[PDB]
């Protein structure tokens, strides 16, 4: 309940001119008070129009400002020019930074003046520096300066925080003021004209530095931030890698004194096992070399901190190491040229001097894995393999982006990259030939996208024609079905939907065991991803062809084999100025349907071969092998306790055996912990890097500034949970900057706290960190209803596309492939489903989003005169709130701390009620209807759509299922079985869990079925209304958990809900009309 | 068991090589239990077999 | 390994408790039993599957 | 030597270690390469020539190693191994296979 | 300055908490 | 648009 005050103070700060006026708008559910609100708003508008002060009106309508709820603030300012520089000159007292132009290997990566890199405006490109975020550097400077003004007169540790941040911002502000604040355009891009005489990386460096300095609280924070901010001005390439390198060894220096053990996808059983860390001298030499590299780059504080920690190598002081690791990733992205990044990726030294025996065994293992994955569906004539083309057509929405093509629908021309629209266009023009896989050779080389992650090297992505996806979809789906129940495939293994996000490596860690872990992210152009890998897959397909008598399955396998054959001899396109390089590339890359599963298969085969060779010199049992995306790790158990020499010998043997196959591996062997891309374990504890950048983005998103503010808050929450706390006031300042909309060049509307924190499509953040927003008061229900009224919007582009003959022809072909002939009713439902699937196209979704935002803005400019009987979640909670009695309770701490970087209050919740055991899926995946849908298409209807559908008539449900692509017989079986009667409860559970973010943020870490938690909830059971009991119990759990989060203490809840109230609420529980913005989903794991 | 012929050949080859190289030994082949042994992996025995 | 005839070792003094701390030293015995309990927990194998 | 892919295929089809393994563990054929075979040949002949005592390293759960150790003990004199290693290998064979 | 890192490295190699048993070296 | 072929 602080956002509105901070907003008003920020408006005063940024519009300190004497002509600046803030007009606060209010709303109320009470008609008597709403009339006063309307009169107050009218009088404020009239006074501003006549230019009269509004102070007296705050006395005339002091009840409105008291009893009504603030809806927004209208700001009128007329002196906006050169305001940020006027504020900044105060903080530019320090010495500006001078870039070292001999730090980066590539010339254009040195932070020199833009003219020195792009002599003419035609040569200029901001792609190598673009923050790719819809917020300006001027806004970041304004937010930092507002924070400094607000906290200028703090005392105690607050004053120390202010002083540290003032020093860091003095650095940043002096550097920026030396050249002047560059001005963004409407697209938040920085043009050549405003960047000629500035350092090229000034804007992105300034954004990263502002984030870092606003993330500083302690002295160690200040030292790390100062070092990184000063060094990243000159270093743009190797700084993050330099700082993150030691961690891969540090995890191996901490003994385990008790640890966690994964059971099923989030369930941990805890061990009191003690394991000593066995570290050979070579590892210490490597760590010494890493620290020497740090110092050679100008680092003094970070290596000194690491050396100080190395005195004891204790897990209690390891949080500083985790802090350095997380901070390393906030020096921004490395958006080097596609040519250099690709050439780094496809830098290969292929040799004929490889071990033929090893390669033949590896190929045989790949063949065996493919056969194991696809034997049963191939032998039994699985429907998906019989209708592979139809399955691919139905699942096109889940395909990767193609290369942009000029499509025409009706009389409109578009430039979609969506493969479904490409299929539509080709069908309309007689170019749809699934049976032919286009070559990807020097005649039609593959265009390349890029995936960039801070610290990590850039990855190339194939952009293939849609025929590859059509050919590969069904086979890869069968592969994923197999891999979901295979524990070795960490990326895919899951009992229902959730992955082993904590990993499974600590179960077999012992004093007779060692864990070998290897980074394999650089094995895209390795010699083992060449002909051997593709030919192993081809041999598997050839074997599978003999196991089936269905011509359609054989044709599916033939098309998959043809895709592999074509990809064996493939070329890639890379632009370079005015010349396109066609580079031979017969290796693996993402952007193909099978890439993830195929990489897992190949890595498993390769590690099996390597371990087979390593068994020559040592006797051990391989306990587990896990291939988790960019990393692999295997646990080897020995008949003796592990010694230093054993660890060193195993590491050397693994490296040499991988080299025998021409694979360059840095084989890291430990006894106590590992470090992989998505987590690292040290001292029996698990850590996740908190490197999500806030003021910089990898690439320009297809969202709005509103949704980007929501994503900014979500990223801030995820970073905070992982141990990287940015000041919440700075985040709220950014939120108010990004959610404001210009009614005119002089008038700007700032939404209030209620607007932004309310559960709706417009939700951006929560008033309290880690607590889902809900409220039982009349105003909150009223505004939720009003916002729900604005959710439904149309798209003109979607309408024109759906009305075009191209879309109608596509729907007709889809229907005839679905065994319907001029049905006239089924076809219309299929057309609706395909029009919905068109929502993945960025212009359509953006048009809908902007329509919603515009409607919201029109509503916000006036007091909300909207009333409806529509039921929202706040209505349910208001109904059930009065019957809950609250008492003070106590829970002892009886659960282990396994995530040391969790915030203290979240950690308290975990210690008191425990961590999540098993997760109820948020999409209703384990409902009969959802399983039926997944049987034919990977398209996932939103849980809201399923919630609406499951309460319709039987024929309506049947028609919806047929539209999704389920055959009529199966849909009629589902409906006539009356299975929807049981399915509606699972659907309601998933719907409510989605609305209340039970599977997001900190809630995903909690156990909502904890015996300790349910010991605090006392709801006498009344049967035969499961929906009401479910919502009552979930609400009680949320209330208790949120109270503990906010206060750090516990409350018991008691609700003797009357039966009549239960029956009344039962009717409403199936008519809930509520939404929550997906942009507010804070996924702790990513 | 099904590698009977190959194992007979392997045993004969090993014995013949041992005898031929033992013909070249000039110092008494004294059998003692040494302080340290030569570790032999039974997986290597499986590979040979 | 075959240990040499000239190898030596020192036997630990594993005499049973002469102070009988289990009798009337209830707080000391509580501490001892707590230490034994923690060690046993540390060595008890973890359930799997 | 026999093609290692062929022999690994045969031994994997016959042993079926994947099906026997618990779903939480990984099991597969190991140490069936030509390098190991050459090392075994050299080690056996050299140890017998030099009269150097040998020790046996094996994983008891890998009964294929024990089955091969049966041939090893058949052809290699029992006094060429340190007593503890011979006893361990023989006891593993007895208590895993024969008895 | 580098001598501090030298001492740190030597201490780490001889550190009590990272060493394993040494009987085989004693025999050898 | 001129092309360069790297084999």
């Amino acid at each position: 309940g602080k956002y509105n005050l901070i907003l008003s103070e920020y408006l005063s700060f940024i519009y300190n001119s004497q002509s600046a006026v803030q007009i606060p708008i209010y709303y109320s559910s009470n008609s008597e008070l709403e009339n006063r609100c309307i009169e107050f708003h009218s009088k404020c508008l009239e006074n501003s129009k006549n230019g009269l002060s509004l102070k007296k009106l705050f006395v005339e309508y002091s009840d409105v400002i008291e009893n009504a709820t603030l809806l927004s603030i209208l700001s009128y300012s007329y002196d906006k020019y050169n305001a940020v520089e006027r504020k900044l000159v105060k903080y530019a007292k320090g010495k500006p930074l001078e870039a070292d132009l001999t730090v980066n290997e590539l010339d254009y990566e040195n932070n020199k003046i833009t003219s020195e890199l792009f002599p003419t405006a035609e040569e200029y490109t901001d792609l190598l520096m673009d923050p790719a975020i819809l917020t300006s550097l001027s806004s970041n400077l304004n937010a930092v300066m507002f924070w400094l003004e607000k906290h200028e007169n703090d005392v105690a540790e607050k004053l120390k925080i202010y002083k540290r941040r003032l020093d860091l911002f003095t650095i940043v502000a002096s550097t920026v003021n030396k050249y002047g604040v560059p001005r963004h355009n409407a697209k938040y891009r920085y043009e050549y004209e405003v960047m000629k005489d500035k350092p090229y990386y000034l804007v992105t460096w300034a954004n990263s530095s502002i984030e870092m300095l606003m993330s500083v609280f302690s002295h160690e924070d200040y030292l790390i931030a100062r070092e990184l901010i000063v060094l990243s001005y000159s270093n743009r390439s190797t700084l993050a890698k330099l700082v993150s390198s030691p961690m891969s060894i540090l995890v191996a220096l901490v003994d385990i004194n008790g640890t966690f053990i994964t059971n099923e996808e989030l369930e941990l059983e805890f061990s009191n096992k003690y394991v000593r860390a066995i570290v050979p001298d070579q590892t210490f030499d490597e760590l010494k070399q890493m620290l020497d590299n740090m110092r050679k780059a100008g680092l003094t504080d970070i290596p000194k901190m690491i050396q100080d920690w190395l005195v004891d190598c204790s897990i209690e002081k390891f949080p500083l190491m985790a802090k350095i690791y997380s901070w390393s990733f906030h020096v921004g992205f490395r958006k080097q040229k596609m040519l250099d990044a690709a050439l780094d990726q496809l830098k290969t030294e292929y040799t004929e001097d490889v071990d033929d025996e090893m390669y033949r065994e590896y190929t045989m293992l790949i063949r065996d894995e493919v056969v194991k994955m696809l034997e049963e569906p191939v032998k039994h004539d699985d429907h998906l393999l019989q209708d592979s083309e139809l399955a691919g057509l139905l699942s096109m929405s889940s395909a990767s982006n193609g290369e942009s093509r000029q499509l025409k629908f009706g009389r409109k021309t578009i430039f979609s990259t969506k493969k479904n629209m490409h299929v539509m266009d080709d069908m309309a023009n007689g170019r749809y030939t699934p049976g032919i896989i286009p070559p990807v050779n020097v005649d039609k080389p593959i265009p390349l996208g890029r995936r960039d992650v801070p610290g990590r090297r850039t990855r190339i992505i194939f952009i293939l024609p849609y025929e590859y996806f059509i050919a590969q979809h069904a086979v890869v789906e069968k592969m994923l079905i197999y891999a979901k129940h295979t524990r070795e495939y960490a990326e895919f293994y899951s009992q229902s939907n959730q992955l082993l996000s904590y990993g499974d490596v600590t179960r077999f860690l012992s004093n007779n065991s060692m864990v070998l872990y290897t980074d394999v992210s650089q094995w895209d152009s390795s010699q083992h991803n060449t002909q051997p890998f593709r030919k192993g897959i081809i041999m598997g397909l050839d074997m599978l062809a003999n196991m089936t008598n269905d011509a359609r399955v054989i044709q599916t396998l033939n098309l998959y084999k043809q895709t592999q054959i074509n990809l064996m001899d493939s070329y890639v396109q890379i632009p370079d100025g005015n010349v396109i390089k066609k580079i031979q590339y017969g290796a693996v890359a993402s952007g193909e349907k099978q890439t993830k599963a195929a990489n897992s298969i190949a890595n498993l085969a390769l590690i099996k071969t390597v371990l087979s060779r390593i068994s020559n010199k040592y006797s051990f049992a391989t306990k587990i092998i896990r291939v988790d995306g960019d990393d692999n790790y295997a646990v080897l158990q020995f008949n003796t306790e592990v010694t230093k020499q054993m660890v060193q010998d195993v590491s050397n043997d693994v490296r040499e055996t991988y080299a025998r196959m021409n694979t360059k591996v840095k084989a890291l062997v430990s006894t106590v912990g590992i470090e992989i891309a998505k987590r690292y374990i040290a001292g029996g504890k698990i850590f996740f890097r908190a490197g999500i950048n806030l003021l910089n983005n990898e690439k320009k998103g297809q969202s709005t500034q509103w949704d980007q503010a929501a994503v900014l808050y979500s990223n801030y929450i995820v970073n905070r949970l992982r141990g990287f706390e940015t000041d919440r006031e700075f985040i709220l300042t950014k939120i108010m900057q990004m959610t404001s909309v210009a009614i005119t060049g002089s008038l700007r509307l700032f939404p209030s706290e209620r607007v932004l924190t309310t559960n709706s499509t417009f939700k951006v953040f929560d008033s309290e960190d880690f607590i889902i927003e809900y409220g039982t008061t009349d105003d909150e229900v009223y505004i939720q209803r009003a916002f729900m009224s604005l959710s439904s919007q149309k798209s003109g582009i979607a309408d024109e596309i759906a009305a075009s003959s191209t879309f109608k022809n596509y729907v007709s072909r889809l229907s005839e492939q679905l065994l319907f002939s001029k049905n006239n009713i089924v076809s219309r439902g299929i057309a609706l489903t395909e029009k919905a699937k068109l929502n993945s196209y960025a212009p359509i979704s953006l048009e809908k989003r902007r329509a919603q935002i515009s409607a919201l803005l029109t509503m916000l400019q006036k007091p909300v005169t909207f009333k409806s009987s529509k039921i929202t979640i706040n209505d349910i909670l208001r109904d059930i709130k009065p019957f809950f009695t609250v008492n003070e309770a106590h829970l002892p701490i009886q659960y282990q701390k396994f995530m040391p970087t969790l915030p203290d209050n979240v950690q308290y919740i975990i210690q008191c009620i425990g961590s999540r055991t098993y997760q109820i899926e948020d999409d209703g995946s384990k409902s009969a209807i959802s399983r039926l849908i997944s049987k034919y298409s990977v398209y996932k209807p939103s849980i809201e759509e399923l919630y609406k559908v499951i309460s319709l008539h039987e024929n309506e449900i049947q028609l919806y299922l047929i539209s999704l692509g389920i055959p009529k017989i199966d849909a009629d079986t589902y409906v006539g079985s009356k299975i929807y009667s049981q399915d509606k409860y699972r659907i309601l559970e998933s719907y409510v869990y989605n609305l209340l973010s039970i599977n997001y943020g900190c809630y995903q870490l909690f156990d909502f079925n904890s015996p300790d938690l349910e010991k605090l909830i006392r709801i006498p059971f009344k049967g035969k209304i499961p929906a009401v009991t479910f919502i009552l119990h979930l609400y009680a759990k949320l209330e208790v958990i949120n109270h503990a989060i906010k206060n750090g203490s516990w409350i018991s809840l008691f609700c003797n809900y009357p039966k009549s109230e239960m029956i009344k609420l039962w009717k409403k529980m199936w008519n809930i009309t509520s939404l929550r913005s997906p942009y507010t989903n804070a996924n702790f794991f990513q | 068991s099904n590698r009977l012929g190959q194992l007979v050949d392997l045993t004969r080859l090993l014995a013949y090589n041992y005898e031929t190289l033992m013909a070249c030994i000039t110092m008494n082949m004294q059998h003692v239990q040494t302080l340290t042994t030569e570790k032999l992996q039974l997986t290597s025995v499986t590979s040979l077999c | 390994r075959n240990l040499p005839s000239t190898a030596r070792y020192i036997r630990p003094n594993l005499l049973q408790d002469r102070l009988n701390l289990h009798d009337n030293f209830e707080s000391l015995w509580d501490t001892i039993t707590t230490s034994n309990y923690i060690l046993a927990r540390s060595v008890v194998p973890d359930l799997k599957e | 030597l026999v093609s290692t892919e062929a022999q690994i295929q045969k031994m994997s089809q016959d042993l079926q270690l994947e099906a026997l393994t618990i779903q939480s563990e990984t099991q597969f054929l190991t140490g069936i390469n030509s390098q190991a075979a050459n090392d075994c040949f050299k080690t056996l002949i050299a140890a017998m020539l030099s009269q150097r005592t040998m020790s046996l390293d094996f994983v008891t759960t890998n009964y294929m190693s024990l089955i091969s150790g049966m041939w090893l003990l058949t052809v290699v004199p029992n006094d060429m191994f340190i007593r503890e290693s011979l006893v361990a290998c023989q006891l593993a064979i007895i208590n895993t296979i024969i008895y | 300055n580098k001598e501090e890192s030298k001492q740190l490295l030597e201490v780490l190699k001889t550190k009590e908490e990272h060493q394993k048993e040494v009987q085989y070296e004693i025999l050898q």
